[PDB]
């Protein structure tokens, strides 16, 4: 029972970073050597685990977390990092044992006229919590005066489009990003390696 | 990094005209471009977000264009309370916040006008403290492009000279010109011809005003 | 992190032995793993070392390995770097932040320093 | 309504340190981001810092280390400390509100922040006086040279002269010290007849000159 790494990998359509994807790899055998054998990727960095030794450890549970920011923001995907990603849409714990694995897709997700499908949280009172996942689409209030569901000033909606065009530069180009943190319980071991 | 540059620097245009202004950026930014108007002594007012979208309570002359690395602002009719700097600013910028653009001045155009070239030589007063200035007044000009070349017994001067330029005036819309040569009072009698000689598009040739130090 | 103020000497002969002090506040430092970086005149920052909260693992760079060594109280809150068998080219000014360390695709160590600073001034060691 | 009025700003000698406010009404400064801009004498504007609502502060690298934002909530109030001047800082200081790719809607007036160690120094009043070579346009005027701070005002007969008068911007010097120089043109024929006396006012030296410009 191979692992379905491919399926988070390898898939045509990725989630936004508000929306970031989750996805629990459980009771099967995992070869992250596919992983770390690739060339494809931008940014490999594991953090409290080596790769080398991946396949030589039994997890209870694996989380494979999916989105697409771009790529001035993959340095805010990584323990105690500040800015809109990380403190609005994504958090990574200080104490995180993981992956983060990103890749430029300006091939697949900019568009001449600009990819509008792909959004971020811009607005929001308070940082967000590690592992935290804000899909309200409540209207923000900058003032004292309340909003009431209508946008104006001092009256935002609180998601932003990125601008993905193919002719931008690598920082505002897309990259996808996918995190693999590994969680071990006093359960029964379920993700193991070869 | 990623560099904005604004053309033209000087933009010079009447009441009713459409005034086209270009921001350029190295690499692509997409819309994330906004369009600022300063007036001198007062805060920038920000015209319009997206390169495209308008600020609210800025007037519909005002629109913007452009996505990746071209932007323009063009206003369709220049009304008077136009004439200002304007400034092109990028968004989500890294590493800083934003970058703003050099910044283009628009002003109020006229006829071509010769300046008054006039010389003073150092006060007897300013010799006693020991250093001289000899100024050069270039009074009433139009283009604001002149050149100074301060002249002392026929040498040209560099690395002693400041200049000052007055705004477009309220009445004739003409620029003035002021210019130090500031040196010692020995050097300033170590030599006797001081000369200023002004380069502008009213002279036919370069208009040369001098004194001889000790009448 | 609200502060992180340095200490430990400057002038100091060749083939000696000096340590160097950091402090911390604002944050618990048994939890976060810190480091010493040195800035080189002329030169580009360089780690030199780094430990970890508890102290059973510390990391040196083959620049300085078997001379220095660093060790941390988290009984005080403070960052010991203990410099032994100085040479001239260990001239430098030392600064000291909190630090994560990652591992590459090929299994290497690198480590990644919290944005922060720590001000302070030598001129000879 | 919406409004934000700053204040702090002055002379500091370079290894100083000011702080900077900025009080608003019409917004919360917490549920905002709050920047920071300056705008260098005869510059352009740079940005300095800003604040998140969620609390992050990010710094431009030319400040880093040595300028601190903060916000009260209590007063609605957006801080800015700044510590180590370098009198590359002399500049005027903005706040504002920044909207990311809507932009920065609401500034304020700014705070004139002045890093030098020169010393409060009064002007010293030069003639610049009329040359002898006309029936037409003769010009006169007075050199305001060596003075610190700014500002200085200039007048002509105690305002009674207005029309033809051009006071020029003034130019810092190496010494770090200003000049000036006011000009006026004039009829020739009453260079004999009127007399022209120029008003200089510096108040951070409590100085006030009148000097009269005739013909030599
Ligand atoms: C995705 O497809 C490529 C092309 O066959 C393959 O080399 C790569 O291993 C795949 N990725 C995963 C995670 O299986």
């Amino acid at each position: 029972n191979l692992c379905p790494f491919g399926e988070v990998f390898n898939a045509t359509r990725f989630a936004s970073v508000y929306a970031w994807n989750r996805k629990r790899i459980s009771n099967c055998v995992a070869d992250y050597s596919v992983l770390y054998n690739s060339a494809s990727f931008s940014t490999f960095k594991c953090y409290g685990v080596s790769p080398t030794k991946l396949n030589d450890l039994c997890f209870t549970n694996v989380y494979a977390d999916s989105f697409v920011i771009r790529g001035d923001e993959v340095r805010q995907i990584a323990p105690g990092q500040t800015g809109k990603i990380a403190d609005y849409n994504y958090k990574l714990p200080d104490d995180f044992t993981g992956c983060v694995i990103a890749w430029n897709s300006n091939n697949l997700d900019s568009k001449v006229g600009g990819n509008y499908n792909y959004l971020y949280r811009l607005f929001r009172k308070s940082n967000l919590k590690p592992f935290e996942r804000d899909i309200s689409t409540e209207i923000y209030q900058a003032g004292s005066t309340p909003c009431n569901g209508v946008e104006g000033f001092n009256c935002y909606f609180p998601l932003q489009s990125y601008g993905f065009q193919p002719t931008n530069g690598v920082g505002y180009q897309p990259y996808r990003v996918v995190v693999l943190s590994f969680e071990l319980l006093h359960a029964p071991a379920t993700v193991c390696g070869p | 990094d990623i560099v904005m540059t604004q053309s033209p620097s000087f933009l010079s245009a009447s009441v009713g005209d459409r005034v086209t202004i270009t921001c350029r950026a190295s690499q692509g930014i997409s819309s994330y471009l906004a369009w600022y108007q300063q007036k001198p002594g007062k805060a920038p007012k920000l015209l319009i977000y997206a390169a495209s979208t308008l600020q609210s309570g800025v007037p519909s002359r005002f629109s913007g264009s452009g996505s990746g690395t071209e932007f323009t602002l063009t206003i369709s009719s220049l009304q008077p309370e136009d004439f200002a700097t304007y400034y092109c600013q990028q968004l989500n910028s890294y590493p800083p916040k934003f970058t703003f653009g050099p910044g283009t001045k628009v002003e109020i155009k006229r006829t071509v006008a010769a300046p008054s070239v006039f010389i003073f030589p150092p006060s007897d007063e300013q010799l006693k403290s020991g250093t001289a200035s000899v100024v050069c007044l270039l009074n009433n000009f139009y283009p604001r492009e002149a050149k100074v070349q301060w002249k002392v017994d026929n040498a040209l001067q560099s690395g002693n000279s400041q200049e000052s330029v007055t705004e477009q005036d309220s009445k004739d819309s003409t620029y003035s010109l002021s210019s130090t040569l500031t040196l010692s009072k020995a050097d300033y009698e170590k030599h006797k011809v001081y000369a200023c000689e002004v380069t502008h598009q009213g002279l036919s040739s370069p208009v040369t005003k001098s004194f001889n130090r000790g009448e | 992190e609200v502060q992180l103020q340095e200490s430990g000497g400057g002038l100091v002969q060749p083939g000696g032995s000096l340590r160097l002090s950091c402090a911390a506040s604002g944050f618990t430092f048994s939890s976060y793993a810190m480091g010493w970086y040195r800035q080189a005149p002329g030169k580009e920052r360089e780690w030199v070392c780094a430990i970890s909260g508890s102290g059973g693992s510390t990391y040196y760079a083959d620049s300085v390995k078997g001379r220095f060594t660093c060790s941390r109280d988290n009984s005080k809150n403070t960052l010991y770097l203990q410099m032994n068998s100085l040479k001239p080219e260990d001239t430098a000014v030392y600064y000291c932040a909190r630090v994560v360390s990652y591992y590459d695709q090929t299994g290497f160590v690198y480590w990644q320093s919290y944005d922060y600073w720590g001000q302070g001034t030598q001129v000879t060691v | 309504e919406v409004q934000l009025v700053e204040s702090g700003g002055g002379l500091i000698q370079p290894g100083g340190s000011l702080r900077l406010s900025c009080a608003a009404s019409g917004l919360t400064v917490s549920s905002n981001y709050m920047s920071w801009v300056r705008q260098a004498p005869g510059k352009g504007l740079e940005w300095v810092s800003v604040i998140y609502s969620g609390g992050s502060t990010f710094y431009a690298d030319s400040v880093k280390g040595r300028f601190t934002i903060s916000r009260d909530n209590s007063k609605n109030t957006l801080y800015l400390q700044m510590n180590s001047l370098r009198a590359e800082d002399t500049a005027v200081y903005y706040c504002a509100r920044d909207l990311d790719v809507y932009g920065l809607d609401v500034w304020g007036q700014g705070t004139t922040v002045t890093v030098s160690s020169a010393s409060t120094k009064g002007p010293s009043v030069f003639p610049l006086a009329p040359s002898s070579k006309s029936g037409g346009t003769a010009a006169l005027g007075c050199l305001v040279k060596d003075y610190f701070p700014e500002p200085v005002t200039v007048s002509w007969n105690s305002g009674a002269l207005t029309s033809g008068v051009h006071t020029f911007p003034a130019v810092l010097q190496s010494s770090g010290l200003y000049s000036l120089s006011s000009v006026v043109t004039v009829p020739s024929s009453s260079l004999g007849t009127q007399t022209y006396i120029c008003n200089v006012n510096h108040k951070p030296s409590n100085t006030k000159v009148d000097k009269r410009v005739e013909p030599k």
